């Protein structure tokens, strides 16, 4: 909406990556753009900020040389280059800015998950899980992908109240995630239920319709 | 830098009651102009942080009146009155007095509710997976309370401990329960050499199937 960031970046150790943060509206040159780091399951850490109109920067000493902030005022986009990457640089990176007039409003991008690794991108295999041959529970297994994340929905967002999508688990250097959806017994198979999975890192999108199991 | 300390990693609260979350700074945040530069944010799992309070006591836009803030120059408190299930998440303080800006370590709000046994469902491998040479059996233990739970797998009557991977969700924002998914993965050949598969949850609830029973 207000700040657009890519979902992921896969980068090799020792290399560098340039993260983008595109801002909507007209006042890009008049508001500070801030950058924040968050390692998986950990806290928040402020990296620094930049005033787009002038290019003036304030860096947290801990990120000097590791991070370089710049802007392209012609496309209202802020950039953060991270250099000589190590595993400790794997984390979610957010951009954020205050509202032009009101102090009680702060806009945040969705965050970009940077994964530092020598491994290649691998698209997931998606499996529909129907019940064993009131209510009914169905599942969807998203297996063997790299890196995170994937975005999973049910009936393109039309089913959400009875859904549980679990944190992914890493094994043999590939991730696997599962999701369950529970609905009334008269809902399925009478009506169609489909698992939708997106994995932007490999530019893939797959839909798998859940079908009752047969003698196969 | 100014060090921000949140001494409690988490705090419990019964829905409908009030809770106070604390934070302290290593230097006073009260400026010569009369304002105190302390902020509070809430972060829900899988979402970006949301501003709750600015300059110690001012309520941010779109935040309900149940939230309020107070403090001295070095000790602050975020108060949440009549707590709702949707309030679950991690609360962070931040100072905006001097560069570099710094955050406290965060305090997780945990809601109390009545004990609930899990709703258990087991799933044989999809036949599409079996083609890959692998076979995963999945068991969901959903909407239970409290958070601690145990899962045991048995193949043809015997307990199986290797090849199991578990994953847990954060607390549900509507009903304050927890859920867990347990996956047992075997080779296709091993899966075919056995027939009875069982998932046992002890919070014992058992769900099972026979491979060839279709």
């Amino acid at each position: 909406v207000q700040l657009q960031q890519p979902g992921a970046e896969l980068v090799k150790p020792g290399a560098s990556v340039k993260l983008s943060c595109k801002a909507s509206g007209y006042t890009f040159t008049s508001n500070w753009i801030n950058w924040v780091k968050q390692r998986p399951g950990q806290g928040l850490e402020w990296i620094g900020n930049i005033y787009p109109g002038s290019g003036y920067t304030n860096y947290n000493e801990r990120f000097k040389s590791k991070a370089t902030l710049t802007v392209d005022t012609s496309s209202s986009t802020a950039y953060m280059q991270l250099s000589s990457l190590t595993s400790d640089d794997s984390a979610v990176y957010y951009c954020a800015r205050k509202h032009y007039f009101y102090d009680g409003v702060v806009y945040w991008g969705q965050g970009t998950l940077v994964t530092v690794s020598a491994a290649k991108t691998t698209a997931p295999s998606v499996y529909p899980l129907a019940p064993v041959c009131s209510s009914v529970t169905l599942g969807c297994l998203v297996k063997g992908y790299f890196p995170e994340p994937v975005t999973l929905t049910w009936n393109s967002g039309s089913l959400s109240s009875g859904v549980h999508t679990f944190p992914a688990v890493l094994q043999s250097d590939l991730y696997t995630l599962s999701s369950s959806v529970t609905v009334t017994s008269s809902t399925w198979p009478s009506q169609s239920i489909t698992c939708n999975v997106a994995h932007p890192a490999s530019s893939t999108k797959v839909d798998k319709k859940i079908e009752p199991r047969g003698p196969t | 830098e100014i060090v921000m300390t949140q001494a409690a990693p988490s705090v419990p609260v019964t829905p409908g009651e009030s809770v106070s979350i604390s934070c302290r700074s290593s230097k006073s945040l009260l400026h010569s102009n009369g304002n105190t530069y302390l902020y509070w944010f809430l972060q829900r799992p899988g979402q970006s942080p949301q501003l709750l309070i600015y300059r110690m006591s001012n309520l941010a836009s779109g935040v309900p009146d149940r939230f309020s803030g107070s403090g001295s120059g070095t000790a602050f408190t975020l108060r949440i009155s009549r707590v709702e299930a949707e309030d679950v998440g991690v609360y962070y303080c931040l100072q905006h007095l001097e560069y570099p800006f710094t955050f406290g370590a965060g305090t997780k709000l945990e809601l109390k509710r009545a004990d609930a046994a899990p709703t258990v469902s087991i799933f044989p491998p999809s036949s599409e997976q079996l083609t890959s040479g692998g076979a995963s059996v999945v068991c969901f233990l959903n909407n239970f309370y409290p958070k601690d739970i145990n899962v045991k797998w048995k193949i043809d009557g015997s307990e199986r401990q290797n090849g199991v991977l578990n994953s847990w969700t954060d607390q549900d924002s509507k009903d304050s329960t927890y859920s867990m998914s347990s996956t047992l993965t075997l080779t296709k050949d091993e899966y075919e050499r056995h027939n009875s598969y069982t998932c046992e949850a002890t919070h014992p609830i058992v769900k099972s199937f026979n491979r060839n029973e279709c």
